[PDB]
């Protein structure tokens, strides 16, 4: 159902709806 | 009792028989409900949503299924078995003989830098495994 | 039935219910009462278990020289941070599967969160 | 023109326009997503540390009122549009007002409180280094 | 329109066609054009002007890190990590950018047939 590039994108996605206001 | 059947829906989750993984504020908290299962080279792979990312997870293979050897590249790996069993063939840096294990539920392995490795289902079922970097 | 049959009897184990580390190489040792398993690793006590007896609570301690993460294996706890600098402790509660990160010079403190048995799995990277 | 037109579309994708983006240490523009957090739009490049390196885009006039820089001296350059930075120091009470045009630079120490607001009615945009 | 033009003016300024960018004076080393804004720590943020394929010696990220931003135009890249054997190749376009960790060697080339200006980042 994916692509090693695509599960990247993915997981840095979710990292980022997750962490990024931790980090501004 | 209740934590009896929340204990076998995450594993039957871990396994592949269910509709939504244990459903759940800190950041520092990764849920059981963030193990969503992505298929990448015919592996299931599931990974806890963390501050570096891939850190911890969860491997679910198929009956008899074997991912070809590989490298650790940048970080150690630790190969514990969340349930079923797994054979594991295990190279270092240097020899040619390989060391074969055969690791049950429970049983956790060590591979250090460079190792490379390869893991197959030893069984007719679903086989789970989590991967400590 | 064989492979779920043989894992229930781990958990029953680590509950307390009657370069490979087996499982059967986990001994169990008590530190102010409670209940340590390490598994045999490079470097010692990176990866082991924690069993709790109910409600029971694990003294406020510092992740100083290492990074800790505690994965539920069995039960609910309530787990509470300190971060560097904050004056507000922070709250979390794990249930079977749920993990907490701890960083470096954090403060955290432990409790079991209900009146039975609880197992997690602390992690060290 | 080759050099020209991608220098443009990329302009206009941190702009918000376009829907198109620039098509192992390098981290390339075409690779930049954009995530709203607070109301704020925020792409950062892949750094080894994260979040290090990144692009601030303002809505009209949209203001981030004042946060302290706690654990990282930063810098804010304008990469397009027009920007007021109140500043404010350790012991001050007075903050000091700057007006920053595209390719201004302000430089925030570490412990300084700063607030930034876009100065006009389009989307301003500012690249933010943290050190 | 007039925001877009003014942005123009400032990237034709450096293709060579509070610090402002009326603050920054291009000073030429080894035959590169060097502008750098007034930060505490001195040359910390600045743009590399290339001429058309102009090439810039091996240097070492000796004391610090180091980040490169293509402001415009292409680059070519090759890094040597400390320890590795093999240089590493990357091409770089307008707003790609490249980290440069500390003791790594590392060359920048014009890759194309125009001005090309990167901006240097020292964190």
């Amino acid at each position: 159902t994916l692509t090693e590039q695509g599960l990247g994108k993915i997981i840095g996605e979710r990292w980022a709806r997750k962490y990024l206001k931790y980090h501004i | 009792d209740e934590q009896e059947e929340a204990s076998t829906k995450l594993m039957q989750w871990l396994r592949g028989v269910g509709d939504a993984p244990p459903s759940a504020e800190n950041a520092s908290v990764s849920s059981a409900n963030e193990l969503i299962f992505y298929q990448v080279d015919g592996i299931d792979y599931a990974f806890y949503n963390t501050k570096e990312k891939a850190m911890l997870g969860y491997m679910r293979f198929k009956p008899y299924q074997k991912r070809s050897m590989k490298q650790a590249k940048v970080h150690p790996l630790k190969l514990l078995v969340q349930f079923g069993e797994f054979n594991v063939e295990t190279l270092a840096v240097g020899e040619e003989k390989e060391v074969h294990s055969v690791l049950r539920v429970g049983d956790m392995i060590e591979i250090d830098r460079g190792t490379r490795y390869s893991i197959q289902n030893a069984i007719d079922k679903v086989s789970v495994l989590m991967c400590i970097r």
